[PDB]
């Protein structure tokens, strides 16, 4: 990903890299739900 | 240590990574329309 | 249709496990006058693996 090269060849093999990365991930999930009931009782949705 | 050169010489790795979970709820009563009903 | 899983274990245990994974409606309704109903209903929807 993330290389600086300076290379000399000709005269000498002289390499000098500067070598960096930078990697950036946002992942965002919203879900929701909604289960009719009775009162005093359980209900369930269940999605998976 | 050099001034110069440290930055050529010191790898710096550096991650912030941060995930903030929330659950919300809201009931809406059925008996709005389940006395209704 | 009804994904089963079979461990054949021999010493005892023959583990031939099946379940429908359906579409389903089991419902027990109880119905009040007003055209009403109250109804314990399971509904489920399942698949194949």
């Amino acid at each position: 990903s993330g290389i600086g090269i300076g290379f000399i060849t000709d005269n000498i093999i002289l390499d000098l890299q500067l070598s960096a990365m930078e990697k950036t991930g946002n992942g965002e999930i919203v879900s929701q739900p909604k289960v009719v009931t009775s009162d005093k009782e359980t209900a369930k949705i269940l999605k998976g | 240590e050099l001034p110069y050169l440290g930055r050529l010489f010191r790898r710096d790795t550096v991650t912030d990574r941060k995930n903030e979970l929330l659950v919300f709820l809201t009931p809406r009563i059925m008996n709005n329309q389940a006395i209704a009903i | 249709s009804e994904v089963p899983y079979q461990e054949a274990s021999s010493s005892g245990a023959t583990s031939t496990s099946f379940k429908e994974a359906a579409l389903s409606l089991e419902v027990t309704p109880q119905i009040t006058p007003d055209n009403r109903i109250i109804v314990e209903v399971k509904v489920t929807k399942d698949a194949p693996d």
